[PDB]
């Protein structure tokens, strides 16, 4: 029975900076990789951010290159993210996201409209 | 509104965990612990079956433990005769992807299904020499993965749709549709009298139905990742399962929980075919490593191993009889042990 | 031997004689994949390709030179690919097109190939790539009302490379474009191989006709590949 | 003895202390190393038949080594008989499979050639494993019988087949039998060489350097282009090493063999080493 | 949404009213029906060479 429970959401001024938090439970949660997804009012699913099993390589999209940070840690099982400066067009919806398999570097089906394993999300609202 | 919704699932939930911990006054493991070991057990290959061109994904036995069914992805479908290396009837298929394959206990029909979401059903016993095709039943929505005759005019169907079926041959309709899983269903077993039948999914899920009502009855889980294949303990009082996470399971259907897990610290891949033995005291297991595994039941231990497959294992079965176990795999061949 | 066991064993002789004609006709034939997404012109080349002649899969056939290719599209299936992908595994060849005229979709066409890339089953399949609408690339970047730097932040500091070939004389803002997204494939596609499978780009219009011929072309250098190194050589 | 009278028809008695002990030697470890290599053809045979390529590979190699070896140890034996006491005998028997033997080996090692080009200029085409079979058996034994035969009955009545002095073929003024070794020879190097320089046209197309080079240390020992320096020795006498490279070039068959064409593949050294460990 | 959560509440009302028992009465008997059926396993007790058609 997987579970992943986010925390941290809120509503916040333009520039402002918040800290978003996955808890998980019921597998071993250093085996696998993690990403972030968003879900923007009007549009699909999305991809934000990307880290390894280890720890040692992390990969981000285009427009979150400069002002969001991603970390884990395996002792507490929780995984993390940090934004600084905050534009309006980050009001969303945020999910954490694991992958289907142990022991591997692909990553699929993440994104699509219906998967298991994926927590229920929190809301963050910029203005 | 829905919140309240949510707060009585996760309060039925907690009930569920609560009345499921203080069942539970040993473990299998502590009870078992003065059970003699089976030994070492080695097998020997008796007949190698050739003639196949591409992978082979799937077969099946037949009531009389002599002739067997062969599926493979060139688009052909293959009955032999086990003791001699005869072939008796080589039938070409219309659609080369190809997924299933099974005969009826009465030795007249054979059935398969695959990528295009048809199953065809087709004669053995025309005036003529040649087979022809008697039935097609369409109507899912998605790849079909697993189908087991019941009688010579009623099917059971699993579907890519999240959806099982139950097909009637000579009209050709659904009479019903079992619905409640979140992924795809990818194995099945009927039980010994052909009442209740059991289903795995993509989910770490597995359910148990009633094929008269149509209903779901109890819902298991505990696995990580996927299930790959699903089987019934002689009795219908057990099943056995396996993941990619590589780890197989033992499940009860009135305990309701787990009661043993065989996994190892040097396995790290995932288990494609799960197959009882007819005393219960063997399981064995497929594997893409690239080899097969004997499992005793009882203690969790291997007590064997099957080698000689260089590539990915996909299929295994044993006999109404119990005197041969089949093997096939990606390289195209068809291997039998005794 | 009884007149049964004769019998079954002239059955058994018939039986590997039609067999064996089965053999040839199955392993002159070519089979190959075609993927894509919802907006970018997949069947248009099916279309163009078919002048050289419900449903869970398609298909269409086509031949060159006296060399018959065999080519399949999914169709009535879900949005989750990691079960059926499998069955493709034999295949010489996967055929990848990709949109770029849409900036807002081409991280998830990224993403969509390195998937693709590092799957267990497909890390000897080689794959080409068409980057169709080359056409509604030259309005989009000469108009200028949309910023290719703002989508992508590297491209502020990006300069032509010298193997280029701008043959149809266009404005060179136009091909910088043009060439930063094979740029951005192709370092994926170099970063984490090991030698065993390559990638092939082209740039394709809704207007071309050749896109049989360089199929053709490459499968001859797939084939070539396989067979050197099967003798240590490569 | 020298290892160069089966090209040269005249062998400088200068240097002759020279070359001797390195043909004693050199087939020395030849025949070791080739024992070696049929051990391993012996010992991880049902782990390598994956394919028709790879079948017919191995088939062509076990041949050239058996080819090899036979002819070797024959060499060795007709070159200790003593041909001043019994004029007849043995200096026959010797001789002739000496020859037969070694011209096998060359037309063994064509095939490997063709086979090549077979699967670079013709890509799309597709025949049967007996047929393969059938033509490489009928022409790796079957010119060699042919030739050997009709050299010995049109050459043996009037005593001409065999030197005065040592037990291999002659020629003075008259009957040379010798051409029947030299001419089917050396027209097999002339054209193994050009399958070498298609390969390097397609091994060059961008590091590039390690690439080349290891393509082109596996392909001399098999294909044989070494014995090409008995173009020097047949039409000279000293000058500055052919009667002498010849021999370190050309005894060490089986040594570069074991060394490059088995010892460094990748699927082969894998499960020696992992059956050994 | 309300109906998937609808269904869900319906469905575990369903499964936690369920009767059960304990397992080591569900031990029990794996463990006895394995000694039942124990002398006529082959695969387990191999047989001799006359009667084992893959052999003879």
């Amino acid at each position: 029975q997987v579970q992943l429970q986010e925390s941290g959401g809120g509503l916040v001024q333009p520039g402002g900076s918040l800290r978003l938090s996955c808890a998980a439970s019921g597998f071993t949660f250093s085996n696998y990789k993690m990403n972030w997804v968003r879900q923007a009012p009007g549009k699909g699913l999305e991809w934000v951010s990307d880290i390894s099993q280890s720890g040692a390589s992390i990969s981000y999209t285009g427009s979150v290159k400069g002002r969001f940070t991603i970390s884990r840690d395996n002792a507490k099982n929780t995984l993390y993210l940090q934004m600084n400066s905050l534009k309006p067009e980050d009001t969303a919806v945020y999910y954490c996201a694991r992958c289907p398999a142990p022991f591997t570097r692909d990553c699929f089906d993440v994104t699509s409209t219906t998967y298991a394993y994926r927590g229920q999300g929190t809301q963050v609202t910029v203005s | 509104e829905l919140d309240q919704l949510r707060q009585e699932a996760e309060q039925l939930k907690n009930q569920i965990r609560d009345a499921r911990k203080a069942c539970a006054d040993a473990t299998l493991s502590q009870i078992t612990n003065n059970i003699d070991p089976v030994g070492r057990i080695q097998m020997r290959t008796r007949r190698t079956l050739r003639g196949h061109l591409a992978k082979i994904y799937a077969m099946h036995w037949g009531t009389d433990s002599r002739l067997l069914v062969s599926a493979s992805q060139d688009g052909k479908l293959i009955i032999w005769d086990s003791y001699t290396t005869n072939k008796v009837h080589a039938i070409p298929l219309r659609s080369s992807w190809v997924m299933t394959c099974a005969y009826a206990p009465s030795g007249n029909y054979v059935a398969c299904g695959g990528l295009d979401n048809i199953c065809s059903i087709y004669n053995l016993k025309t005036r003529e020499g040649n087979v022809r095709v008697s039935r097609e039943l369409a109507g899912h929505t998605g790849y079909l993965s697993c189908c087991r005759f019941l009688d010579d005019n009623q099917i059971v169907t699993s579907s890519g749709d999240t959806t099982c079926a139950l097909w009637d041959i000579e009209t050709g309709q659904q009479t019903t549709t079992f619905t409640g899983h979140t992924g795809d269903v990818m194995s099945l077993s009927l039980a010994p009298d052909t009442r209740l039948f059991v289903s795995g999914a993509c989910d770490a899920s597995a359910k148990l139905w009633d094929v008269r009502e149509g209903m779901c009855r109890q819902t298991f889980t505990g696995h990580e990742s996927d299930i790959n294949a699903i089987c019934f303990f002689p009795n219908g009082n057990a099943f056995a399962t396996g993941s990619d996470d590589a780890t197989c399971r033992l499940f009860d259907l009135r305990a309701d929980q787990e009661l043993m897990t065989y996994s190892h610290d040097n396995i790290i891949c995932g288990i494609t075919s799960v197959s009882f033995s007819k005393s219960g005291r063997l399981l064995l297991a497929g594997y893409d490593d690239f080899n097969c595994n004997v499992w005793d039941a009882l203690k969790a231990d291997r007590a064997g191993v099957l080698a000689g497959h260089d590539n990915r294992v996909s299929c295994l079965g044993v006999t109404d009889d119990g005197m041969a176990v089949a093997t096939g795999s990606w390289d195209s061949f068809l291997k039998i042990w005794n | 031997l009884s007149a049964e066991d004769k019998a079954a064993v002239e059955r058994s002789k018939m039986i590997e004689k039609q067999l064996q004609k089965d053999k040839q006709v199955y392993r002159a034939t070519h089979r190959l994949l075609l993927l894509g997404a919802d907006n970018s012109g997949k069947s248009t080349i099916v279309k163009q390709m078919r002048i050289y002649h419900t449903s869970g899969i398609f298909e269409t056939k086509f031949q060159v030179d006296k060399v018959n290719f065999h080519m399949f599209d999914v169709g009535a299936q879900r949005d989750e690919r990691r079960k059926w992908i499998q069955c493709f595994n034999d295949v010489t060849a996967i055929i990848f097109v990709v949109d770029s005229s849409d900036y807002n979709r081409l991280q998830e066409a990224l993403n969509d190939f390195k998937s693709i890339w590092n799957n267990r089953w497909l890390r000897t399949i080689s794959v080409i790539l068409f980057l169709n609408k080359q056409d509604l690339l030259a309005e989009k970047v000469l108009a200028g009302k949309s910023k290719i730097e703002d989508y992508f932040p590297e491209f502020a500091r990006y300069t032509t490379p010298e193997d280029a070939t701008p043959e149809p004389g266009e404005d060179p803002r136009v091909t910088r474009a043009k060439y930063f997204i094979r740029d951005e494939f192709l370092r994926i596609s170099t970063a984490s191989g090991d030698g065993r499978h390559y990638c092939y780009p082209h740039f394709t219009c809704s207007v071309d006709t050749e896109n049989a011929r360089r199929i053709f072309n490459d499968c001859r250098d797939i084939i070539q590949r396989m067979h050197l190194r099967q003798y240590e050589l490569l | 003895t020298s290892f160069s009278i089966l090209m040269s028809p005249f062998v400088p008695s200068t240097i002759f202390p020279v070359v001797k002990w390195i043909t004693y030697v050199g087939l020395g470890i030849s025949i070791g190393s080739l024992i070696l290599c049929l051990i391993i053809e012996a010992l991880f045979w049902k782990q390598i038949k994956k394919s028709q390529t790879s079948h017919t590979r191995r088939i062509c190699m076990v041949n050239i080594a058996l080819s090899l070896l036979i002819a070797d140890v024959w060499f060795i034996v007709g070159a200790t008989v003593d041909t001043t006491v019994n004029p007849s005998g043995v200096c026959t028997a010797a001789v002739f499979f000496t020859h037969f033997f070694y011209l096998s080996l060359f037309f063994w090692m064509l095939m490997l050639g063709i086979l090549l080009a077979y699967r670079i200029i013709l890509v799309f085409h597709h025949m049967a494993q007996h047929l393969m079979m059938a033509v490489g058996f009928c022409l790796g034994y079957g010119c060699p019988l042919i030739i050997s035969v009709i050299t010995i009955a049109v050459t043996q009545p009037s005593n001409t087949y065999k030197r005065k002095d040592v037990c291999w073929l002659n020629w003075s003024n008259g009957s040379k039998p010798l051409l029947a070794f030299v001419v089917p020879a050396l027209a097999i190097v002339a054209v193994n060489f050009v399958v070498v320089l298609l390969v390097l046209t397609k091994l060059w197309r961008p590091a590039t350097i390690i690439r080349v080079g290891k393509s082109l240390l596996i392909l001399t020992p098999l294909l044989g282009l070494t014995w090409g320096f008995g173009i020097g020795t047949i039409v000279d006498s000293q000058n500055l090493a052919w009667h002498v490279i010849f021999a370190l070039l050309n005894a060490f068959q089986g040594f570069f063999i074991l060394c490059f064409g088995i010892l460094l593949d990748s699927k082969l050294r894998q499960l020696l080493f992992n059956k050994l460990s | 949404s309300i109906a998937q959560a609808r269904k869900l509440v319906e469905q575990l009302k369903m499964e936690a009213n369920i009767d059960r028992i304990k397992v080591s009465k569900a031990a029990a008997d794996l463990m006895a029906y394995c000694e039942a059926h124990a002398k006529e396993d082959p695969l387990l007790t191999p047989v001799p060479a006359s009667e084992n058609p893959f052999r003879e």
